RNA sequence: UAAGAUAUCAGAGGAAAGUCCUCUGAUCAAACAUGCGCUUCCAAUAGUAGAAGGACGUUAAGCAUUUAUCAUUGAACUAGUUCAUUGAAGUCAUUGAUGCAAACUCCUUGGUCACACACGGCGCGGAAGGCGUG
């Protein structure tokens, strides 16, 4: 029905928990009615930081039945 | 990026290089702090590790040097509360707290008030207040 | 214990003291005070109940006493894709007669307030 | 702005290889070009392969449901 | 519906959540929309395993919220009178 | 349609923009604000009047009652319970309104006072503030000894009204 | 860490060992890799009363 | 909500004689 | 977000098929009354009590248990163990958490009604239902 208000958050750096265990940070581009989203630059974090951690791709599109959270870690 | 822009940075050099100069001055360790917040001025859980490890010995190696302002270890866990890790601003109440030797005012109430909003867990809440009272 | 009314919708029963149960086994225990068209609902003063997994054995078939887990959470809203069953615990603390004339004198309150209100946009 | 629908359109006609990450539960990743997709994400894939989480095998043409869609990815 | 229309009459007060995923957000609420999805502002959070931190700007997806606990002053705010009197509208 | 019955008025252009001009209006505020100010002394105000359950009294306790004797009771008049309900609600306004912050008054020539106390410059609560002058730069160069004719004295402590009369009445040396 | 190190003035003006140390020792006060000569320079007059 | 809960105390001066005196030495 | 609708069935009637509308039946529902030898409940004073529910209260550091990081480099060592240094993350707690049990204190509720101290009903209410007629 309505459009989830991110309109504050886009091109800034967000994390955001896939299902249950799996976060991927990236940068916010954009965003639909299901909160099916998209973003530039992103990267798998795990438990050890430079190590488990490794990159996606160039872009990547998230399907909004596993979002759970989303934080934005800028201003 | 923006920590290796504020190492090339002429003002970088001469206030780190005043205070290994003069230690106990203080007003040169104030200066090595204020200037060295506001270079990293969006200082959210975004800016690089760098500049943050950089940005803690800077306040765990001054408050080594003047273990009683009370000021700058509330200043240092709310610095370390905004950046989201609460493990890490308890213990440094607690290092605080020790150099005081358990009875300073200020700390305890700069202490608790925060700490209602961070043990969520009854009988232990109450026992930070009986623990602080006897002092 | 309580004697509910054989016919007897989750509409009726506002102000009954509910026993609301979700899908993880945790239940939800206050006064209802809404509902919905998808069934979530708002409970005026709920205390959530769990069996924590050691207990659990206990229940396990062999007077049995069980340590319930509770914590105070006043003045929830619910959400309906969660809710599995409701029952019914206690009665609401003003009686069938008492709550008829509470609306009579609120209905009567009510309607007062529009004509002085009516008045005091008409002439001004 | 760059919305989904039009950002899964610019992997169709730029014939990039994309993965797809799938619901955790199952435990594979697919990944091959992403030919075309309806109003509900689910997509058409030429020439996949199934790895397990490199030795998983060729599918062929294959219409994925949008219901075990999590990521696209380049 | 009442339950979502309550949510709306909380802006700018503190909250509570639980997501289904177990974890607890608990502060300021600057947003919500009519799907039960929120925006919270300065919380502190709780993960299903204990541990706390502090986040100063999270958005959740509505369908994972499990309750919402809300200021106990709104339990008498005027969703909740069952007989109103709304006066005659005015023509369009 | 949509209304808000805060103010008991329907809106006359329904748009969604119409409803959050409204919804952030000075008027609407001004009503929701005074809406929930007269439900939180309304709880307070109607005290709980209480039902009794009155027992039919013992043989023994009217005997062991009755040799004790009857104590004076006190009732003041309409126009002395209509002030001294005055006064005892206008005492709780006060109690809640007092807020010692001594401790603020302390601390404020120290070398992070500005950092701590400001509170729109703290960290934890510094960027919600901003939004909704005594900045973060200061430091100990100015201002190097307090006591340059700058300070004021402790304000004394403050004492009860009633009972004003139990303080002793001659000081133990003379003050200037 | 890098382009940084670890220097405290109290165990070198007492010419005592481990006076620098690169990593986040305690204490120490973070002055800049190159400026450790500029730092050593400004003691020197000190150490020569230390000395002498 | 004429009169308040609370007021500074007001005192009386002990006369300044030798004996109390804050500022004597001798 | 929108559109549509305001019980169902059957019969007779008005403008071969169906719709629209009207009175007559059945069934269904709500509100209101009103009954049932209907069902259950409604606390000492001839005594200092007791029933239901709590305590996010105490005893209590009770008693009984089990828990307090990982990686890299060197020394010794049996053929795993300790010490020191370098990196990674790190809810708080160990007076804890988990299991067992008791005692005490305190909180909210009610007909603390009337008649009687008398070898398997048919006092006057109130509360909660079930069932039946109008």
């Amino acid at each position: 029905v309505s459009t989830p208000e991110l309109k504050k958050y886009m091109d800034k750096k967000i994390l955001l928990n896939i299902n249950g265990s799996r976060k991927v940070a990236g940068i916010l581009r954009g965003y639909d009615i299901f909160l099916n989203v998209v973003l530039d630059d992103a990267m798998e974090i795990n438990g050890e930081d430079p190590a488990n951690n490794h990159q996606l791709g160039l872009q990547t599109v998230i399907r909004g039945n596993s979002i759970i959270s989303l934080e934005a870690l800028d201003a | 990026d923006k920590y290796t822009a504020l190492i090339h940075d002429e003002n970088f050099s001469t206030l780190t290089l005043n205070v290994s100069r003069y230690p106990k001055s203080l007003a040169y360790w104030e200066k090595l702090l204020n200037y060295i917040v506001k270079a990293s001025a969006p200082i959210c859980k975004s800016t690089e590790p760098q500049l943050l490890k950089l940005i803690r010995c800077t306040y765990s190696s001054m408050l080594n040097e003047f273990p009683y302002l009370e000021n700058y270890y509330i200043d240092f866990a709310l610095l370390e509360y905004k950046l989201g890790n609460v493990s890490m601003s308890h213990k440094i109440f607690q290092r605080g707290l020790q150099a005081f030797n358990q009875r300073s005012l200020l700390l305890w109430t700069s202490y608790l008030k925060f700490c209602n909003n961070v043990i969520s867990h009854q009988k232990q809440l109450f026992k930070k207040y009986e623990t602080a009272e006897e002092y | 214990k309580i004697q509910v009314a054989h016919s007897s919708r989750l509409a009726n029963l506002i102000d009954y003291k509910l026993r609301v149960l979700t899908q993880d086994g945790r239940v939800y225990i206050g006064q209802l005070m809404a509902f919905d068209k998808h069934m979530n609902l708002v409970l005026n003063e709920c205390i959530e109940e769990r069996v924590p997994k050691t207990q659990l054995d206990k229940l396990r078939p062999r007077t049995l006493n069980i340590k319930v887990e509770k914590r105070v959470l006043g003045l929830t809203i619910l959400r309906g894709e969660q809710i599995l069953s409701t029952v019914v615990e206690d009665k609401p603390l003003l009686s069938k007669k008492e709550r008829l004339v509470r609306d009579k004198k609120e209905k009567k309150q009510a309607q007062k307030q529009t004509k002085l209100r009516k008045e005091k946009e008409k002439k001004p | 702005m760059v919305p989904p629908i039009n950002c899964i359109f610019n992997f169709l006609q730029q014939q990039t290889p994309v993965t797809i990450w799938l619901f955790e539960q199952i435990g594979i990743r697919i990944k091959g070009k992403i030919v075309g997709f309806d109003e509900f994400m689910n997509v058409v894939i030429d020439e996949a392969v199934e790895i397990p989480v490199e030795k998983g095998t060729p599918l062929g043409k294959i219409l994925l449901k949008g219901d075990n869609i999590t990521l696209i990815t380049s | 519906g009442i339950p979502v229309k309550l949510l709306n009459e909380a802006q700018g007060h503190i909250v509570s959540l639980e997501l289904t995923t177990g974890a607890t957000y608990r502060g300021k609420l600057v947003e919500s929309e009519d799907s039960m999805n929120v925006q919270l502002r300065d919380v502190i959070a709780t993960e299903p395993q204990g541990a706390v931190t502090h986040m100063d700007q999270i958005f959740v997806r509505g369908s994972q919220i499990k309750f919402i606990v809300v200021p106990d002053l709104l339990k008498n705010a005027p969703l909740f009178k069952k007989n109103s009197s709304r006066p005659m509208p005015p023509i369009r | 349609r949509y209304y808000c019955e805060y103010c008991h008025s329907y809106l006359t252009h329904d748009t969604l923009s119409v409803r959050k001009s409204h919804l952030v209006g000075k008027n609407h505020l001004r009503i929701t604000a005074d809406y929930y100010r007269n439900k939180a002394r309304d709880i307070i105000n109607k005290h709980n009047h209480k039902r009794r359950h009155i027992g039919k009294r013992g043989r023994k306790e009217r005997e062991n009652s009755s040799q004790n004797e009857t104590l004076k009771v006190t009732c003041l008049s309409n126009k002395e319970k209509r002030h001294i309900m005055h006064v005892k609600k206008m005492n709780q306004k006060e109690l809640a309104q007092t807020s010692i912050d001594t401790l603020k008054l302390l601390y404020d020539g120290s070398p992070g006072y500005s950092k701590v106390f400001v509170d729109a410059n703290r960290f934890d609560i510094g960027d919600l503030v901003k939004a909704s002058s005594r900045s973060r730069d200061e430091t100990c160069e100015s201002n190097p000894f307090p006591r340059l004719n700058n300070p004021k004295k402790l304000e004394p402590p403050k004492i009860l009204s009633q009972w004003s009369n139990t303080i002793p009445k001659t000081s133990i040396f003379y003050s200037v | 860490m890098r382009d940084i190190v670890f220097v405290s003035p109290q165990l070198y003006l007492s010419s005592q060992e481990g006076w620098k140390s690169d990593s986040a020792k305690s204490g120490f006060i973070p002055i800049l890799k190159n400026d450790l000569q500029r730092f050593q320079d400004s003691l020197k007059h000190i150490v020569d009363a230390r000395n002498s | 909500n004429h009169m308040s809960q609370f007021i500074y105390p007001v005192q009386q001066q002990p006369s300044l004689n030798h004996f109390t005196d804050p500022n004597n030495t001798t």
